[PDB]
């Protein structure tokens, strides 16, 4: 499902 | 001649040359309380008596060596000694704060009292309050306002002590210092893990932490903590 | 100093064995025993002393 | 729903807690076979260090308390220990007597379970052998022994007149044991009545209640359910299987248009899309608090996600049959605990603090509510 | 009116409060924090001074037992001429004491009434004028020893 | 791939070693109060292993 | 092993009873002849001897008391009438590493009784000890801690065999250690007895020891396979 | 007996001489100093010197 | 200090000097120490004294 | 009794006095006040045995102070005459010393008991 995957704390980072 | 000289926290003195020892200038020349040595230099020229401070007696003493950034004791400073056996390491507090300063050292084990006593007669700057620290609401009279808190007491329940004591004695802004052994709190667990806690539960009393250290090789499990006291 | 600390360990170890020596010259029945590793000792019978 | 007070207690990690019968003092088993007394006398969130009970090398599992005066201690060396914790008195703090069980022979022995008995005067103790043995408190001896279980027993728990004692563990089976007789009062001897199967799974946790209306044995472990039955009645009785999940807060939401299930369980939210079943996105949030609910709106291009320690609101964008997620930046509601939350139309929420605060949020208005009567 | 029951080496010190729930107020460390403030704030309603140290002795053992010495009741009895008045008291016990003696006090003492007390012993040389904050120091230094060679039973 | 799960470990560490002192992150007080402390893992894991040893066949 | 009398008081009924010792403190109890278990009894620690004493109750009833001590020296009584629950405990003063306890003045093992009305209370009590201190208390005069009437000394070995008199006048103390280790006290005195054994009596290694319930006789076992009988005048 | 008794005495001297000795001596720390700073940022921003 | 020290130390309290001098060079030690001029001592002879 | 400070439970006792008694037979145990003070001194007890029963208790409780100076465990005992059987000796012993001795047979069982004097302190 990595696709799809989302996340917050790497999306913080960059 | 051996070379005195400065070191960072004042009213300590290093007396550099063949033998190099953490000194401190004697409040009361001539004698030694506990049998250390002592060593006298002449300064434009007048000779001053200084005494040796033994890490390996004075967990503070070790403190120094493992270089501690800051320390809330200093001259002309008033200071609170929860845990004060004798005057191994209170005589010493009190030559660093000086006349000006007063130093209040905290006992309750009736023996090491009456040894406490009698070195409290020739410092006239030490105010010996020998009684529970558990219950600082008895000695409260004798006690003002403390710059700094320093506590030795080998107790599981010492960090209550310290909450307590501060609370009522010590300025906003003003200092803690607490002297660590992992093994009266916890032994089944590692030193590291003991200190952790103790660091957690000083910060639920409003206590922010600013430095920890170990005293090897002085003593084994045991650590000096300082924290910054902010009541707001 | 670590040299006194040297002198002092071998005075201990002298000082034990001679104190071995001297329980072996006291009044009691006592057995040898040998490990496999050569060393030998003295155990004593469960006698009290009167 | 919050931690109203965190207090330390100055040993090594905890295994058992137990209350005294006055209900002002917390007795605390530790790691480093230390017992450790706790004051809560003082008040609600009130807790004060009062003793620590004299020290051993066992790990104490388990803890039950005599009146206020004794503190009885199941131990991980096949041992049960009696301490005094009675004020006033020379023994405070002692170790009185030192009891053991029967050991298993290529296996260590631990001491699960420890209940007092207070008609009988008698310790009922469960171990891993799978023994129930009930002792006599005054002399500290071995009364009577039930070879019961075939594996450990894991908790112990008796009726109001401790005419039975209830043992149940990892062999699933709940075991009667009855002094109900007249002849069994007059000469103390328990017997092993009974013994049902109820529980597909291990049997963790157990108690019973009694009052003039009510007569309740309730029982839960790894299988993740409870199971009730009747005291009085457990040989015979009917008994209820309580259903494993009963969502009286709800973990999922459906959206009538995009035709979406939203499912939020432990920081992570499942987003699927059905015409074939797709999971369009999956969201993670770093915090270690659980969310407690998400409201998605109407539209379904805005996500709430709420904590009691504070709400996100995520965007989301259908891209290439998948959500494209982006968190908009609202500090009022980062700020905010969200115990409730709705949507008014695609823009305005509505959201009930953790302090019964209800206020409107554009994307605060408070709104008065009634005072309730104490 | 709110009094302030503070002790001292030096004698028994009764403050007088402006505000009768000065003990209510959540902004003690602001309202405090400096000496005007505090001299504004309180002001000396009675002081009795120990007029020896064998007399400072037995006192000073009165309030580590808890109990009101016969200068504590007297200096107490001048104010009982206002009457509903509150007294903020540090210790708990004490407070229990005071309560018994019947006087026209409603004494407090709350985890609230520390930030006065700590103010209190904050500026307490400042607060009473005529005495040296080396010479408090030395009676406490007279005083300290002096109750130790009691309970030590020298 | 494994870059990513290790770069997510370096922002979730607490401590950084600066020669012979080691800097360590204080966490916030709202995290200890709203939440209680974590378990201990070996303590936990002790007394799942037993419960689950081989002796008890539980297969 | 021991075998000792119990009345089924419900039925008035007497029977044998083995007694065994167990691993842990545990003393299991048998059916003479059916070799039925009956009850069983435990004491914390390590179990390392005990004995048995009866108490008359009145004409036709007695009871059955069982003794056991612990090595530390805690000594628990059980009643074997009632289920086998515990009715007393007290401490040996000053016992350490106890090996044997025996009661005598009354019936037991050693002077079995041929019919109820026989039954009689022991009035003496003695506790061996390892290190050959054997203490004596006077069952006649209760309390947690109990003062013995005497310590004898006189052995300097773990004493093995502790048995009385018929009568209770001689207890014969015994330790198979060392050779010649037997003594005799007289009672009540707790006085021993100077002008035998002597120097030149054959014991060897003294390990077994019976008195015969009538006629004063006295065998001695020894490690030799040699039984040897003396006779004491005054009986 | 004599001879422990002259083996003893100079063990005794030799302790007594060591520990006068160490006090002299001054023995260089060796552990862990750790800093505590509230912020991450700080965190990777600290520099000894600074 | 005297309390916390040995019965044997205080019988030889006052002889240092002979005794000290005598382990060194392995030679038999003193007995008496300054508790000679004790009453009792006074009143034993011979080598009773000593004992 | 209460000056007599920390107090072994029953259970303790018992594994104490069997370290003594083997000690004992190995010529490893000085008995008597007088011995276990000199032991001190010379830094060679591994920690030390009393008996609270002694009266008056004044007499050993010189110990505790040399004992505490020179961080070695000490322990007392209930039962004094059990303690003088425990040594192997006819009398009443109040206090007695196990020696060190890194090379015995029985290190491993000073060491665990040591361990659970320390934890009883
Ligand atoms: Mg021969």
């Amino acid at each position: 499902e990595d696709d799809v995957e989302y996340n917050e704390e790497l999306d913080d980072a960059g | 001649k051996v070379v005195i000289e400065p070191h960072r926290h004042a009213g300590v003195y290093i007396a550099r040359g063949k033998e190099d020892l953490l000194v401190t200038k004697n409040m009361a020349p001539g004698e030694s309380v506990y049998g250390e040595k002592r060593i006298s230099v002449e300064e434009p020229p007048t000779k001053v008596e200084y005494r040796v401070w033994n890490p390996f007696r004075s967990k503070l003493a070790a403190g120094i060596m493992g270089g501690l950034d800051e320390l809330f004791i200093a001259p002309g400073k008033k200071v609170l000694y929860l845990g004060a056996a004798s005057g191994t390491s209170v005589s010493h507090v009190s030559d660093v704060v000086g006349p000006e300063g007063v130093v209040y050292a905290v006992e309750f084990s009736h023996r090491p009292g009456r040894e406490l006593i009698s070195m409290a007669k020739k410092r006239p700057n030490i105010i010996p309050i020998i009684e529970d620290a558990r219950h600082p609401q008895k000695y409260r009279m004798l006690i003002g306002m403390v710059d700094c808190v320093f506590a030795d007491v080998a107790q599981p329940d010492q960090a209550r002590i310290i909450a307590l004591n501060s609370h009522m004695f010590l300025k906003d802004q003003g200092g803690v210092v607490i002297s660590i052994k992992a093994n009266c709190i916890d032994s089944t667990v590692d030193a590291e893990t003991v200190f952790a806690r103790e660091v957690q539960k000083l910060r639920e009393e409003r206590i922010k932490p600013l430095e920890q250290l170990t005293l090897e090789p002085y003593e084994r499990d045991h650590c000096i903590v300082v924290g910054r006291y902010m009541r707001s | 100093v670590k040299q006194h600390l040297q002198r002092e360990t071998q005075l201990k170890q002298v000082q034990q064995r001679m104190d071995a020596q001297r329980e072996l010259l006291k009044k009691g029945s006592k057995k040898k025993i040998v490990d496999s590793s050569g060393k030998i000792s003295f155990k004593w019978k469960k006698q009290r002393k009167r | 729903g919050l931690p109203l007070r965190n207090y330390d207690c100055n040993s090594g990690v905890i295994w058992s807690i137990s209350i005294n019968d006055s209900q002002d003092k917390l007795s605390v088993g530790c790691d480093n076979g230390t017992v450790v007394l706790i004051d809560i006398s003082g008040g609600p969130g009130v807790l004060e260090h009062d003793t620590i009970l004299m020290r051993q090398e066992a790990r104490v599992l388990t803890l039950a308390w005599k009146k206020d005066d004794f503190v009885i201690g199941g131990c991980s060396d096949g041992r049960i220990r009696i301490w005094s914790a009675q004020k006033n008195d020379e023994n405070m703090g002692r170790l009185l007597h030192t009891m053991k069980v029967d050991k298993a022979k290529k296996e260590s022995t631990l001491v699960w379970s420890v209940i007092y008995l207070p008609r009988t005067d008698q310790i009922a103790s469960g171990d891993s052998t799978g023994s129930i043995k009930f002792w006599d408190f005054q002399f500290a001896t071995l009364n009577q022994s039930f070879k019961a279980h075939d594996a450990d027993v894991l908790c112990l728990t008796t009726d109001t007149d401790n005419n039975y004692v209830f043992s149940a563990g990892v062999d699933r089976k709940i075991f009667q044991f009855s002094q109900n007789t007249n002849k069994s009062q007059k000469n103390n001897r328990w017997v092993n009545s009974s013994n049902r199967l109820l529980h597909g799974n291990d049997i963790r946790a157990i108690c019973a209640y009694q009052s003039k209306g009510a007569d309740f044995l309730v029982s839960g472990g790894v299988e993740k359910t409870l199971v009730i039955n009747s005291l009085t009645s457990f040989s015979n009785g009917n008994y209820r299987k309580m259903p494993t999940v009963e969502p009286y807060s709800k973990n999922v939401l459906v959206n009538k248009e995009q035709r979406l299930v939203v499912s939020w369980s432990e920081s992570t939210v499942k987003i699927w899309t059905m015409g074939n079943y797709k999971l369009v996105c999956k969201l993670t949030l770093k915090d270690d608090q659980n969310i407690s609910t998400c409201s998605l709106s109407p539209d379904g291009q805005v996500l709430v996600v709420g904590r009691p320690s504070t709400t996100k609101v995520f965007h989301l964008q259908p891209v290439g049959n998948k959500l494209k997620v982006t968190k908009l930046d609202n500090d009022l509601l980062l700020r905010t605990s969200t115990k409730l939350v709705k949507f008014i139309d695609n823009s305005k929420i509505v959201i009930c603090s953790c302090e019964d605060d209800v206020f409107i949020v554009d994307l605060p208005q408070e709104v008065e509510l009634l005072e309730v009567t104490s | 009116m709110a009094y302030v029951l503070t002790e001292t080496s030096a004698g028994y010190a009764l403050l007088k409060a402006s505000d009768k729930k000065i003990y209510k107020s959540s902004s003690l460390i602001q309202d405090l924090d400096s000496s005007d403030k505090v001299l504004k704030e309180f002001k000396i309603a009675a002081f009795s001074k120990f007029n020896s140290a064998a007399n400072a002795l037995e006192e000073a053992n009165s309030i580590i037992e808890g109990k009101v010495s016969s200068q504590l009741e007297k200096l107490l009895e001048e104010i009982k001429k206002d009457k509903k008045s509150t007294l903020i008291v540090s210790e708990t016990k004490l407070a229990n004491a005071i309560n018994k003696l019947g006087l026209n006090f409603n004494v407090v003492s709350d985890a609230v009434t520390l930030d006065i007390y700590r103010a209190i012993k904050e500026y307490l040389p400042e607060l009473l004028p005529g005495m040296s904050d080396n010479d408090l120091s030395k009676m406490s230094l007279g005083l300290a020893h002096s109750i130790g060679r009691h309970k030590l039973k020298f | 791939k494994t870059k990513k799960r290790k770069t997510l470990k370096n922002l979730r560490k607490d401590s950084v070693k600066r020669g012979k002192f080691r800097v360590q992150l204080l966490s916030t007080t709202q995290d200890s109060k709203t939440l209680p402390p974590k378990k201990e893992s070996s303590i936990i894991r002790s007394k799942d292993r037993w419960l689950n040893r081989k002796a008890l066949n539980k297969g | 092993f021991k075998v000792a009398h119990l009345q089924n008081s419900q039925t008035n009924s007497v029977h044998g009873i083995v007694l065994l010792q167990g691993n842990n403190g545990w003393i299991n109890i048998l059916h003479s002849t059916s070799g039925l278990w009956l009850m069983g009894c435990k004491i914390e620690g390590v179990i390392t001897d005990f004995c048995i004493d009866y108490q008359p109750i009145s004409r036709g009833k007695f009871r059955t008391i069982l003794i056991a001590v612990n090595a530390y020296g805690e000594v628990w009584e059980f009643d074997l009438n009632k289920n086998g629950h515990v009715i007393r405990r007290w401490k040996d003063q000053g016992g350490v590493g106890i090996t044997k306890i025996q009661v005598g003045g009354g019936t037991t093992t050693t002077c079995p009784a041929l019919q109820i009305s026989k039954i009689k209370q022991n009035r003496w009590l003695a506790v061996g000890s390892e290190s050959g201190f054997v203490n004596l208390y006077d069952r006649n005069n209760t309390s947690s801690t109990p003062t013995p009437v005497a310590a004898l000394d006189q052995l300097t070995t773990t004493i093995s065999n502790l048995q009385f008199s018929p009568d209770g006048q001689i207890l014969c103390m015994a330790s198979r250690a060392v050779k010649d280790a037997l003594r005799l006290v007289h009672l009540p005195s707790c006085s021993v007895f100077s002008n035998w054994p002597t120097s030149g009596t054959p014991l060897g290694k003294v390990t077994s020891v019976a008195f015969s319930p009538s006629g004063g006789l006295l065998a001695v076992g020894n490690e030799q396979g040699k039984v040897r009988l003396w006779k004491l005048n005054h009986y | 007996t004599q001879d422990s008794n002259y083996v003893r005495t100079l063990r005794q001297i030799e302790l007594k001489k060591l520990e006068k000795g160490a006090k002299q001596l001054m023995f260089k720390s060796s552990g862990n100093h750790t800093i505590f700073v509230d912020s991450r940022e700080k965190m990777n921003e600290f520099t000894p010197e600074k | 200090s005297l309390a916390k020290s040995p019965a044997s130390t205080i019988q030889i309290l006052g002889a240092e000097k002979a005794l000290f001098r005598a382990l060194k060079t392995k030679h038999d030690t003193p007995k008496y120490g300054l508790l000679y001029h004790a009453s009792l001592v006074g009143q034993a002879t011979g080598k009773n004294k000593g004992k | 009794n209460p000056k007599a400070f920390p107090l072994a439970d029953a259970a303790l006792t018992q594994q104490i006095l069997d370290v003594v008694q083997q000690a004992a037979n190995l010529r490893q145990l000085k008995k008597g006040a007088n011995e276990a003070t000199k032991t001190l001194n010379r830094g060679i007890s591994e920690f030390i045995i009393m008996a609270a029963d002694c009266e008056p208790i004044e007499i050993l409780l010189h110990l505790p102070l040399l004992c505490e100076d020179k961080n070695v465990p000490y322990v007392f005992v209930p039962s004094r005459v059990a303690l003088g059987r425990a040594c192997g000796v006819s009398r009443p012993v109040i206090a007695a010393s196990i020696t060190t001795n890194d090379a015995s047979a029985i290190k491993t069982q000073i060491y665990a008991v040591k361990d659970k004097i320390e934890t009883l302190l």
